[PDB]
């Protein structure tokens, strides 16, 4: 199975991410909350990045790839 | 919107904004 | 999705067309505003036979109920405003409760008290969808239903649930 | 943005505060209220 | 951060004078930072869509030709506004909620909006249309002559198209090792273990073959001339059977091929 | 005048397919040498392939087989996939003949002269029970693709794929400059016959072009560029 | 032209867009036009007309003098680079030589958008009506880079800036070159008074006129007052309010007007000095600019391609502009296709070359239209102009380019060669010359 | 069925400015893509001499008139664009033009410095009268293609200097056509003729060789 190699913002696919949360809006908060987390760590919630980050990756993009790999929960209140 | 609050819809709903995000105990270890 | 704001999506789904509407925007506003129809059309108040009488270039429709009880008569109706089609209504035909007796627009308030709330929403969605479909626009019924739902939310003695 | 920090939580739009004053000028007493029912100084 | 400027006031002076050092920097900050595009009047939500910015020359905004349908944007002095989402939540909502390639179907009828239109329609129509009596036409000659209308593969047919031997819109028969047959033919012609990577010969125009190379390898062979309605059928069908990214990229390929053959 | 820093890189898709890039190029050199490269790859390289064939039992009857599974048309296009590098420089007749139920392949044919078949596992036909097959093959080197060229009865001229490159496609992107307006970037995608590898085919193409453009260089050769 | 062939919608648009054109530096007249081209220019008043029959005495870029039969001299001073009310260039240029003899009412100098007496609101460009790789799509347009190199669609634009020095309550504003806190380099283009020198360049944010106003009470910052004591720069008593160039605007300084209170200039009460700087700029036709023809067809410039890769005739003559095909049929402005055919006829010339007599189509054609050399101008009044039969016949009469080869067939198409790949375009493509406006 | 014959170079002279070329024999399909691959390089990369900036003593910018002359300055600049100039000097050289009195100022009145030459003296530059006197120096540089006027800001140029668009294109007009031999399925060959025209700066043989030599350099393994 192959769709193709995605470019930039379209990676990772939204479909593979939606399997990790309930709705698209939940997914938004997920990456957002984690994005602030990573940035706080760069200028010391302080954890990660769990995945090997390519240089200059926007912490939002890092948080998305984290959710792709099931690396974080992910509890809804 | 008038007072500048989050609209009670989409990402403004309570169940979505109060989410807590932490790495799994398994994930933090692997680093 | 859970958070979807379908009310706005519906208002825009219905709002984007209308630049394509040219039997148009006036009729659409008349329906959503629930005004008395521009040219009012009668609906059957009860099911039964229909006796079609022709006055001096007038139309006089009487309904002999199947009870059979008190006849239901419609006194004066312009002959220039044609009758509904099943062909066109004729003497002796059978009519059900909510049927449209003549071509035109049924008073949404009248169909309300006759058929009840559940049907008013169906009548309005049909009439509205008839306009947009006549101009060629494709809109899903649920958007109109979202709007129409907001019209029957209250009851005269106030919101329903409250 | 210059310090590269997270972006802060927004405040009260000045337009809204101006709206409250414009209502007061019309002899309309508008009060922002919390759960307690206590008035809140808009300043 | 880099030692180009010692303090902020030097950086601000640098940018205002358009110092050449800032250009390569701008690419780094713009990378994967979405921007919102909008055209007035805003009739539906698809009137605002997020995109990935690309530093381009000139003072005009380059807009993807597919989103023209959603924006109702014709290129006659038409202007559009740009908005920069700042907060992490704002960028997340842009990349997730308002991304261009995630909003294909009109949220009124479910029909596809990024579906190809005027120029690309005629291009694909000409590409898949079938011409009687075209160059390279297959006749399946019988008496003292072989068929002489078949080709070893779509690649050989291309070499025949570059020479004056073949026409793109000719009825021909070739065997495809990387495409999937239709449902009826896949069932009977193929032992029901699978039907990938196995040679099978069907008779269609070379154009229709190159056309089906744009659709996913997993999609059946269509073998029709692409009226605009037929294109809506396939994209509607693709939304059901495939994720959005598959649809987004496929319509991108349909754009490149539609335009190419639109000029030809 | 002299400009700087054009390069050539290759990403291998498979043992038969290789992708190449040129970075960077001055506008608009992408389209200039782009279509010329692909055209050179297609119809310039010398290669050996089948020209005509004749099979015993094939006659006035249009196309049917006395003892195999697929019609003669299907076998023709099967044979068109035969890759054979030859050193004869002229038409040479190969010999293939098999009997008994089984599957015939490329290995079932003896290489007469300068011939080394490069795809022995290639299928040709599945033989009927107690089936025999007798057929000749005319192989001559050549360039590119020549359609079936049509004294002899039962002689079937076939479309001949001389070149080792089956398909080459190209497109030009634009990126990689600081203040410039998106210098050209060339992408070429070539699928190889296994007779030669892609980069040798590209190297041969370049050698053919440079020798072809030295035609104009040898005229004056004084005015030049990088 | 061909007004009778266009719907009132696009015709209404075409009429509105003629008054939207801008004066080009070249100001070439329309190859295919109507009668009104001449009279509209002279009656507009932007053209220099001789009111007495005479002979020219002197011809200068500044002025021109003409001696009449009366012996009385008339002289006309030329507007050279006058800024219009909307920023367009009102330059005038003489069309007569020294010893030429003129008649009363004749044209002596061309206006901004006139040539030889008739309005020239645009240029004549080689057009191809094929769709081209989507770069011309949904009314967009692609052009030859020639239009940049050869300044054909280049148009000069001037802007007027203004700053005044008045008497404030705290003190009098002074136009001066001394600015509180600035490098000497930002002043390097200013003169003594503090105004930008003539012929100097201007980049957005640069200084045109240095002006200063009193400031008090200072009450500076404790953090700032220390830096003043360290580096010894006295905190100046006045605030910097200088006239700078607006963002994105650029060009060169043409002239400066200065009205001063010291000299007995008339000023409004409280205003001492007034200085106005006039900046002009050359505008190469650029991506995103809006072009249009006389038939209500309009579109932005989507891309400008190098002359090398452009659909070109077998001559090697590249087309200047490529117009999408899909926008032509639906809008009922097909009159633009007619002037495209006539446009090629006019630039190529023709000779009916009657076998025996005027072929049956030319029954109504005037004899003067039978022959015509290359580059001839044509006039087709709106409701009695050229008609279809005459056009095809004129399309059948054409002339070789240089060699015997003919470049456009009887239905007005030509086999174009793709400049990118090199292989020709499969189908004959309609080419011609269309008059388009910036 | 390889046919072995070295691709030949035949040259023809159609005129003084342009001269035809023909190449044969070539494989089928090469005629069009190869001729255009030369054409694109001819128009874009042929090096030449072009006037970069010019100066007129009386004027400080290009938007003023000169007393006695019939053309305004920016009109003179547009007339100066047509100049076809050849400069063997690698570095920037400054020509001069001084003329006065009634008459016509052609391109020939320009005095070239050591090593450069003007190839179209007949060009009308300006027309002067009794009161008109014209002094102008022109800076000639070497390059290729079309470079827009370099603003005097990017350089340390004087306020009197007038930058001008520069067109280094010795080639005027170029095309091609193919005579293709597709006989009775025997020895199909391609014959391609190119029609190269120059501006008299360099002869077509020399420009084609320059482009051809440049093409050779880019094609590499
Ligand atoms: N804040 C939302 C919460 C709704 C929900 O998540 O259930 C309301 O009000
Ligand atoms: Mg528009």
């Amino acid at each position: 199975s192959a769709y193709d190699t995605p470019l930039g913002i379209t990676n990772p696919p939204i479909d593979e991410l939606l399997s990790r949360a309930s709705s698209k809006y939940a997914l938004v908060i997920y990456a957002a909350k984690r994005a602030r987390q990573i940035n706080d760590y760069y200028n010391q919630e302080y954890v990660g990045p769990l995945v090997e980050p390519g240089l200059q990756e926007k912490p939002l993009s890092i948080a998305l790839r984290e959710i792709h790999g099931d690396l974080l929960e992910h509890t809804e209140g | 919107v008038i007072i500048g609050k989050l609209i009670p819809a989409g990402t403004g709903i309570s169940r979505y904004r109060n989410i807590q995000v932490q790495p799994t105990e398994e994930a933090r270890a692997a680093a | 999705d859970i958070g979807e704001a379908v009310g706005i999506v519906a208002a825009q789904s219905i709002g984007e067309p209308g630049t394509q509407l040219t039997g148009g925007l006036p009729r659409v506003q008349e329906l959503f505003e629930a005004r008395v129809p521009r040219n009012k059309a009668p609906i059957a108040d009860v099911a039964g036979r229909v006796r079609l009488e022709e006055s001096d270039k007038f139309f006089k429709i009487t309904i002999v109920p199947d009870d059979g009880g008190e006849e239901v008569v419609y006194d004066k109706l312009s002959k220039r405003q044609r009758l509904r089609v099943i062909g066109v209504l004729s003497d002796g035909d059978h009519v059900e409760v909510g049927d449209q007796l003549m071509e035109g627009a049924a008073d949404p308030h009248e169909v309300l008290r006759v058929q009840g709330p559940r049907e008013v929403q169906i009548h309005l969605v049909k009439e509205v969808q008839e306009v947009y479909r006549a101009q060629g626009v494709s809109i899903h019924d649920k958007h109109i239903e979202v709007i129409v739902r907001q019209m029957l939310r209250r009851v005269t003695i106030t919101e329903r649930a409250e | 943005i210059v310090k590269g920090e997270n972006i802060p939580e927004p405040g009260i739009p000045e337009s809204f505060k101006v709206l409250l004053k414009e209502l007061q000028s019309l002899c309309l007493n508008v009060e922002v209220l919390s759960s307690d029912g206590a008035a809140i100084e808009m300043r | 951060d880099l030692n180009h400027a010692q303090n902020i006031k030097s950086a601000k002076r640098m940018v205002e004078r358009q110092r050449p050092q800032v250009w390569d920097v701008l690419e780094e900050v713009i990378a994967e930072h979405p921007v919102l595009l909008n055209r007035a009047p805003t009739l539906h939500r698809l009137g605002i869509q997020a995109f990935e910015p690309q530093l381009v020359e000139g003072k005009a905004i380059q807009l993807h030709p597919l989103v023209c349908e959603a924006f109702n944007a014709d290129f006659d002095g038409d202007q559009m506004a740009v908005h920069l989402p700042l907060s992490a939540e704002a960028q997340a909502e842009a990349r997730i909620l308002m991304l261009s390639s995630n909003n294909i179907l009109s949220p009124a009828s479910g029909k596809p909006l990024a579906m190809p239109r005027l120029d690309m329609v005629t291009g694909l129509y000409y590409l898949t249309t079938l011409v009687e009596g075209a160059t390279g036409e297959y006749q399946a000659a019988t008496k003292d002559a072989p068929e002489q209308g078949v080709y070893s593969s779509p690649a050989e047919a291309i070499m025949a198209m570059d020479r004056g031997a073949l026409s793109v819109r000719a009825k021909i028969k070739v065997r495809l090792t990387e495409l999937r047959p239709p449902t009826d033919l896949e069932a009977q012609l193929f032992e029901n273990g699978w039907k990938p990577g196995d040679a099978w010969t069907a008779e269609t125009t070379l154009g229709r073959v190159m056309f089906n190379e744009l659709l996913p390898k997993s999609y059946p062979f269509v073998n029709e001339q692409m009226h605009k309605k037929v294109q809506a059928r396939i994209i509607n069908d693709l939304a059901e059977r495939f994720p959005m990214i598959v649809v987004a990229q496929t319509v991108d390929k349909l754009k490149d091929a539609g335009f190419y053959w639109a000029t030809r | 005048l002299i400009s700087q820093r054009p390069t050539l890189s290759e990403e291998t898709v498979a043992e038969n397919r290789s992708r190449f890039v040129i970075e960077p190029l001055e506008p608009g050199f992408g389209y200039t040498l782009g279509n010329s490269l692909r055209r050179t790859l297609l119809s310039s390289i010398p290669g050996a392939a089948v020209t005509s064939i004749r099979i015993d039992g094939v006659l006035h009857e249009f196309t049917t087989v006395p003892g195999v599974k697929e019609d003669v048309t299907d076998i023709i296009l099967n044979l068109k996939g035969l890759v054979v590098s030859s050193d004869d420089d002229e038409p040479v007749t190969m010999y293939l003949r098999k009997q008994g139920p089984g599957v015939v392949t490329a290995g079932d044919i003896v290489p007469p002269a300068g011939v080394t078949v490069h795809n022995p596992d290639m299928h040709i036909a599945t033989l009927n029970d107690k089936g025999k097959l007798e057929v000749e093959l005319v192989v001559e080197r050549g360039r590119g693709y020549v359609p079936a060229v049509q004294a002899e009865i039962g002689r079937i001229p076939v479309d001949s794929i001389y070149s080792p490159v089956l398909k080459v496609t190209y497109k030009v992107e634009a990126t990689r400059v600081e203040q410039r307006t998106d210098f050209d970037k060339l992408i070429i995608d070539v699928e190889t016959k296994n007779s030669i590898s892609p980069r040798d085919a590209l190297a041969s193409a370049g050698g053919t072009l440079v020798e072809l453009f030295g035609l104009a260089r040898e005229l004056n050769a004084d005015s030049e560029h990088i | 032209p061909f007004l009778e062939h266009d719907d009132a919608n696009r015709a209404l648009m075409g009429a509105n867009m003629q008054r939207q054109a801008v004066p080009l530096v070249r100001s070439e007249a329309p190859l295919v036009g109507t009668g009104m081209e001449l009279r509209a220019a002279i009656d507009a008043g932007d053209v220099v007309v001789a009111d007495k029959t005479g002979v020219i005495e002197e011809v200068s870029a500044d002025y021109i003098t003409v001696m009449a039969d009366d012996g009385t001299r008339q002289s006309y001073r030329l507007r050279k680079f006058a800024r219009s009310n909307h920023g367009t260039c009102a330059n005038q240029r003489p069309i007569v030589d020294a010893g030429q003899r003129v008649e009363a009412g004749q044209v002596i100098a061309d206006g901004p958008c006139t040539q030889n007496g008739e309005m020239a609101l645009g240029k004549n460009l080689l057009v191809a009506i094929m769709p081209w790789e989507g770069h011309n799509y949904e009314d967009a347009i692609i052009l030859s880079n020639r239009l940049v190199e050869e300044d054909v669609l280049t148009s000069i634009h001037i802007e007027e800036h203004e700053i005044d020095a008045r008497d404030t309550k705290l003190g009098a504003e002074e136009i001066t070159r001394d600015i509180p806190n600035v490098s000497d380099e930002v002043l390097a283009d200013l003169d003594e008074r503090g105004i930008v020198r003539i012929g100097a360049e201007v980049r957005d944010g640069d200084i045109l006129v240095g002006k200063v106003t009193p400031k008090g009470e200072t009450e500076l910052t404790p953090e700032e007052r220390l830096l003043r004591a360290i580096f010894g720069e006295k905190a100046r008593e006045v605030r910097d309010t200088s006239l700078k160039v607006p963002h994105g605007e650029s060009g060169k300084v043409i002239g400066i007007r200065v009205f001063s209170r010291e000299d007995d200039d008339e000023l409004p009460a409280g205003v001492n000095e007034l200085v106005r700087v006039y900046v002009a700029q050359k505008r190469k036709i650029s991506d995103g600019d809006k072009l249009a023809g006389r038939h209500g067809n309009k579109g932005v410039i989507g891309k400008i391609l190098p002359v090398e890769d452009m659909p070109f005739l077998p001559d090697g003559t590249p087309v200047d502009i490529i117009l999408n095909t899909h926008g032509v049929p639906r809008r009922m402005n097909i009159g633009q296709i007619l002037e495209t055919h006539l446009g090629w006829v006019a630039k190529a010339g023709w000779n009916i070359d009657v076998a025996a007599g005027v072929p049956d189509w030319a029954s109504k054609l005037p004899e003067e239209l039978y022959s015509a050399p290359a580059d001839s101008t044509v006039a087709t009044p709106v409701f009695d102009g050229a008609q279809e039969g005459e056009l095809a016949g004129l399309l059948g009469s054409t002339l070789p380019n240089r060699d015997g080869e003919v470049m456009v067939d009887a239905d007005g198409k030509s086999t174009l060669f793709d400049g990118r790949s090199g292989e020709p375009f499969p189908y004959p493509v309609t080419v011609g010359y269309m008059y388009i406006l910036k």
